[PDB]
C-alpha cells in the first residue's frame, strides 16, 4: 500500500541573507549604480537606497 | 535665639548681596514624520498604514 511503501526525503537547511552565499538563484547580475537613489539586491537583500 | 521680654537686637550695618535664579522658558521644538520612521522609505509599507 501506499503508506508502506517507500518515500525518499531531502531536507534542505540554510541561512539567507546573513553570511557569504556561494549559493545563489538564478538572476543576471546588472552593473552597479553610485550616488544615485536605486533598489539594490545584494546577494538576496532587497532595499531602496 | 537667646529670648527675653525686654531685650531686642537692631542690626548696625548692611551688606548688598546679588544672587543668581535660573529658570527654563522653553524646550527643543521637534517634528516626526510618521511614515519615515515606521517604513524607513520602503514603498511595500505605508500601504498598510494608509
Ligand atoms: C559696615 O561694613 C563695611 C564693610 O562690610 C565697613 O566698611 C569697611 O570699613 C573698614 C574700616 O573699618 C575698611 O577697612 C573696609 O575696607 C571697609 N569695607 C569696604 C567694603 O569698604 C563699614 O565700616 C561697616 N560699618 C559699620 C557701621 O561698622
Amino acid at each position: 500500500g501506499v503508506n508502506y511503501q517507500p518515500f525518499r526525503v531531502v531536507v534542505l537547511s540554510f541561512e539567507l541573507l546573513n553570511g557569504p552565499a556561494t549559493v545563489c538563484g538564478p538572476k543576471l547580475s546588472t552593473t552597479l549604480v553610485k550616488d544615485k537613489c536605486v533598489n539594490f539586491n545584494f546577494n538576496g537583500l532587497t532595499g531602496t537606497g | 535665639v537667646a529670648y527675653s521680654n525686654n531685650s531686642i537686637a537692631i542690626p548696625t550695618n548692611f551688606t548688598i548681596s546679588v544672587t543668581t535664579e535660573i529658570l527654563p522658558v522653553s524646550m527643543t521644538k521637534t517634528s516626526v514624520d510618521c511614515t519615515m520612521y515606521i517604513c524607513g522609505d520602503s514603498i511595500e509599507c505605508s500601504n498598510l498604514l494608509l
